């Protein structure tokens, strides 16, 4: 209820709530200028879209994954992280360790895909 | 506490970034480049979010810049060129009742002038300024035009509007602009009141230097803005909370007359003077005026000292374009005498030139000439914020009128506002896992 | 079957047999026209795409949801609206509504994904 | 960790723990030649998503359906295409019948989605 | 006297050549086919095409 980006300072917890909010607000000579603008617009949603179906997390906005918090990329605990903290300051303390994140979960992916497909081909 | 990573997109942060901006809003801007603006002015507060700002990095700023030079070029393109008056002027003392400033500010010059036809001749007589010729040493002839010596004079093409209209910069969808709704802000540094906008309130591409004309006000003070007031060599950028109404006139009845000059073309040019000769000036409220600089310097005090003595003094010198206050009024433009508001230690009249013949910016390769406006005009404008250099320069800091880098004028609107890329995924721990 | 439209003048109970004949057909300087061409087509794909994704309908053609019907939306019977009439006469009916289904169906799939979230945390 | 197509070369069983490092590479007048070439690139990327949707394999990379392998399409063993024999080869040998296997995809999946919807029905 | 004058180039036909518009894919036309249509109102045959003729 508080609009796009309006979360922006609350906690993580309460922000969580806001996904929706925001997310529909991704897809909505000087042609060229706005029409490059709009193909970027459209190249960063897919990008992320992508990345979420690589991840197992399609048509998701809360997805929860097989990999485990290794208390090195953040060791605050929940309360902290949750209610005392938001998502830019969060964003900011573990910046450094995205790619690493990022590059598990894939693994994470390819290992259940798998594991799926070999259950399911049991008879 | 056995925590795992759970994914959320949508999350409600950015970093900063350069992207690409789009306008909204018988005119040199918003013709058809403009997308219609949204009427919702879907402002939205974020409470807690205290955001970095630096108007002196702001790449809005370059891009504003760029899309204006664009449009006025695109605007003067499709126009009349005037190539064909690049020959020389049989020119003499305009024989109407000159007033004493006046005395060869204009002069009445005759030419030979392409017609329709290839094959014909006319003979235009034309009262120009004597800022747009130069002398020159012909047979039958005296002066030649200032600019056919450096570049081709184009002639703006007429009905097409200067006046400047407000402008919102909008960003694409996953980008946001974060406005600092900061009373007394000083253009750098962390901003607590940030909010969320989609684009600027609409801002005029007005064109001036030293004085800054219609922009916005500040809220409750004056601001005093610079990128290292140390630096000297750096333009001060003063916001006023109260606007100084200044008069701007040319009271001279111009009677225009014109000319073909080949197949579809037309020549403005001002055939006669009704009434006596007066030389255009710009009227500024004594009182108000000395209010205003009483404020300035109560302000510039606090960064140079609660004792010292600040003195305000005219340009150094240099192009007519940055040592007088250039601007726009009816289409015609004005290059005022500021020295008279300039020249103190802590009803003015200003007498102004006309050119009609202007290099925009210090680009050199590119001419345009405005054609001359039939009758009086009488401009009335707000002077909202002024432009300032500090004298190198020991105590007793002397203040000069500064010059016309354009960004200074696109940096006194635009410090408010940073674009900011969204980035909606995000990760944390959870207790939650998958199965 | 039908053709790219052949259904649309078919009742509602026949109609909705044929969606990935229409799906299908959604994605396929006078530059400038066809390049606005082609992204306003893509933008409008992607914006049916998110609004799916937003009610957790990622992925289907025919989704299931948990909104309750109002009979104040439509009085007609479960028969007459899909042996008794066309989609087009549907969309007209319903279609001073259709924004407050589309706020409920978003309302729905946060508070499932949050539960859905609350189950997974349970060890 | 061979590289985007470092697979290429390697045998159908070996590509297929891959799939990522393909599938990340697929999104990332001058102008317009850069906006057609943008623009291609994602409606190719926009139509394979709306078909995997289409078959009710939406954000999976590998996704089993209840389609019935034709040994007219090819009579090789499991030992001589996941093993034995690349993707390139095997895409050789599945041209003339690509299409028949999308179409009975497409009708596989239009049969689950309706399955589906009548099992939910049940109270 | 008013206007540029602006030579055709020799080489270039104005010969009318048919035009087929076609809809983006998003969007699609409709053909009416009941004759005798004096061009307004309801169009009880109705057909969709991509491109016109
Ligand atoms: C700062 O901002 C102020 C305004 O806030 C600017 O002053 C305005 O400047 C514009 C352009 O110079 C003025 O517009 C012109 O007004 C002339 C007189 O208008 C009177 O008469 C008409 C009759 O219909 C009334 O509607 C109107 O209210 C006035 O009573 C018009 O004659 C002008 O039109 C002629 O010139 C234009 C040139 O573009 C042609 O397009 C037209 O066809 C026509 O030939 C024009 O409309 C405006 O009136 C001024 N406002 C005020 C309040 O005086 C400052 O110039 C601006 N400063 C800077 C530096 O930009
Ligand atoms: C500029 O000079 C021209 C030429 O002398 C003046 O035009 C002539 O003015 C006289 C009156 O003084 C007329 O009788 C002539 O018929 C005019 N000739 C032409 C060709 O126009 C013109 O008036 C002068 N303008 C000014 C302002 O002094
Ligand atoms: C603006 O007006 C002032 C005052 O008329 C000019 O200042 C004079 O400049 C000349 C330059 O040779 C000096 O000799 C005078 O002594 C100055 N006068 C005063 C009172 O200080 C100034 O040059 C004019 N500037 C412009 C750009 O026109
Ligand atoms: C268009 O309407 C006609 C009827 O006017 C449909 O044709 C038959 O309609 C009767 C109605 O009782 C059905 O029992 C028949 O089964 C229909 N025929 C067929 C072949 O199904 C016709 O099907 C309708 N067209 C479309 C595209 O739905
Ligand atoms: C800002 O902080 C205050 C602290 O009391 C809190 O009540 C408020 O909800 C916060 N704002 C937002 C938008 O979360
Ligand atoms: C979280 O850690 C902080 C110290 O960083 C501590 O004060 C707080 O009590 C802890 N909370 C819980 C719930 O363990
Ligand atoms: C024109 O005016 C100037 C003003 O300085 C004067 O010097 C000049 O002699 C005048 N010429 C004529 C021909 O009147
Ligand atoms: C003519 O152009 C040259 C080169 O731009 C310049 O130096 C010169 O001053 C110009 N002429 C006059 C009379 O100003
Ligand atoms: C000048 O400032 C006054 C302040 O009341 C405002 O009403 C007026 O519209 C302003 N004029 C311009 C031209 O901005
Ligand atoms: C504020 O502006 C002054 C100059 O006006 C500058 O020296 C200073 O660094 C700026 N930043 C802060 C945080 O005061
Ligand atoms: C401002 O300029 C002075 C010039 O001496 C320099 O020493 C100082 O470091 C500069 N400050 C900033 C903030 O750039
Ligand atoms: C400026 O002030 C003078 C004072 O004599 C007056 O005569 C003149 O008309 C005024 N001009 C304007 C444009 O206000
Ligand atoms: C007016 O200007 C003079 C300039 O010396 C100054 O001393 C005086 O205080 C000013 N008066 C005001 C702002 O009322
Ligand atoms: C500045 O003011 C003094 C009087 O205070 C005057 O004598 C001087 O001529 C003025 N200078 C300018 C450039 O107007
Ligand atoms: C200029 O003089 C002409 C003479 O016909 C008159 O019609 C016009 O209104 C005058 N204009 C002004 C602004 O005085
Ligand atoms: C249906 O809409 C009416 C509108 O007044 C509302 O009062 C009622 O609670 C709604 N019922 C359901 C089941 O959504
Ligand atoms: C549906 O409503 C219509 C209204 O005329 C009625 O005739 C029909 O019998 C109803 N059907 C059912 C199954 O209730
Ligand atoms: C939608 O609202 C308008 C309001 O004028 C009304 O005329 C129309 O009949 C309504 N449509 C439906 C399907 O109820
Ligand atoms: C190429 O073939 C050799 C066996 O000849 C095998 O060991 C190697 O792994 C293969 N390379 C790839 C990229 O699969
Ligand atoms: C396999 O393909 C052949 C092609 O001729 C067809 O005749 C046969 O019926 C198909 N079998 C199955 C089980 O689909
Ligand atoms: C697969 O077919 C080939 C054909 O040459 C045969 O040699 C091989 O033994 C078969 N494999 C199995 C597992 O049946
Ligand atoms: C596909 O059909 C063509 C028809 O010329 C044939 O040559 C080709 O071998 C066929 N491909 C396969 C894989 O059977």
């Amino acid at each position: 209820s508080l609009g796009f980006l309006g979360a922006a300072g609350s906690t993580m917890g309460a922000a969580s709530m806001t996904l929706t909010v925001q997310a529909r607000n991704l897809l909505s000579h000087w042609g060229i200028k706005q029409l490059q603008a709009r193909v970027l617009a459209v190249e960063h949603y897919l990008r992320d879209q992508q990345l979420l179906g690589i991840w197992g997390c399609s048509g998701k906005l809360i997805c929860c994954t097989n990999v485990p918090w290794n208390s090195s990329w953040s060791n605050r605990n929940l309360s902290e992280i949750w209610d005392n903290m938001t998502w830019l300051q969060w964003d900011k303390e573990i910046s450094n360790y995205t790619q690493i994140i990022y590059g598990l979960l894939e693994e994470s992916q390819n290992q259940q895909e798998k594991n799926e497909q070999d259950l399911l081909a049991l008879d | 506490e056995n925590l795992w990573v759970t994914v959320y997109y949508g999350v409600p942060v950015w970093k900063d970034a350069e992207t690409t901006l789009f306008c909204a809003s018988h005119n040199v801007w918003a013709t058809h480049a403009c997308v219609s603006t949204d009427p919702n002015p879907q402002e939205i507060h974020l409470e807690n979010v205290t955001e970095e700002f630096n108007m002196w990095k702001n790449n809005m700023v370059e891009q504003m810049h760029e899309d204006i030079i664009s449009l006025w070029d695109q605007s003067l393109k499709p126009c009349v060129k005037l190539t064909p008056l690049c020959v020389g002027l049989q020119c003499t003392n305009v024989t109407n009742n000159i007033t004493d400033d006046m005395r060869g500010e204009l002069k009445n010059c005759s030419f030979n002038a392409t017609t329709e036809l290839r094959n014909k001749r006319q003979k235009v007589y034309s009262l120009f300024y004597r800022l747009d010729i130069v002398p020159m040493v012909d047979l039958w002839t005296n002066y030649r035009l200032i600019s056919c010596n450096t570049s081709a004079i184009t002639q703006a093409c007429p009905k097409v509007s200067f006046e400047p209209i407000p402008i919102h910069y909008c960003a694409p969808a996953g980008f946001a602009i974060l406005k600092c709704k900061d009373k007394k802000f000083n253009g750098t540094g962390p901003c607590q009141n940030v909010s969320t906008v989609q684009c600027t309130h609409g801002i005029k591409p007005v064109v001036s230097t030293q004085l800054l004309l219609n922009g916005s006000l500040a809220e409750e003070e004056v601001i005093i803005r610079s990128e290292n007031i140390t630096n000297n060599a750096k333009n001060i950028l003063v916001q006023l909370n109260t606007s100084v109404q200044i008069n701007c006139t040319r009271p001279n009845n111009n009677t225009v007359k014109s000319i073909r000059i080949g197949p579809g073309q037309a020549f403005y040019y001002t055939g006669d003077i009704i009434g006596d000769i007066r030389q255009a000036h710009c009227n500024v409220s004594k009182a108000t005026w000395n209010e205003t600089l009483g404020k300035v310097v109560k302000q510039l005090r606090k960064h140079f000292g609660n004792n010292t003595i600040i003195r305000f003094a005219q340009s150094s010198g240099g192009d007519l374009e940055v040592t007088t206050h250039s601007f726009n009024c009816g289409g015609e433009f004005f290059y005022c005498n500021t020295s008279g508001l300039f020249n103190s230690t802590w009803s003015i009249t200003l007498p102004c030139r006309i050119k009609q013949i202007i290099n925009m910016w210090q680009r050199i390769g590119q001419a345009m000439y405005a054609p001359p406006i039939q009758g009086v005009i009488r401009c009335v404008s707000n002077i909202t914020g002024l432009i300032l250099t500090r004298d190198g320069g020991s105590t007793t800091e002397t203040f000069r009128p500064g010059g016309g880098d354009m960004r200074d004028n696109w940096r006194s609107e635009l410090y408010k506002y940073k674009v900011v890329k969204i980035e909606p995924l995000g990760v944390a721990p959870t207790r939650c896992k998958r199965r």
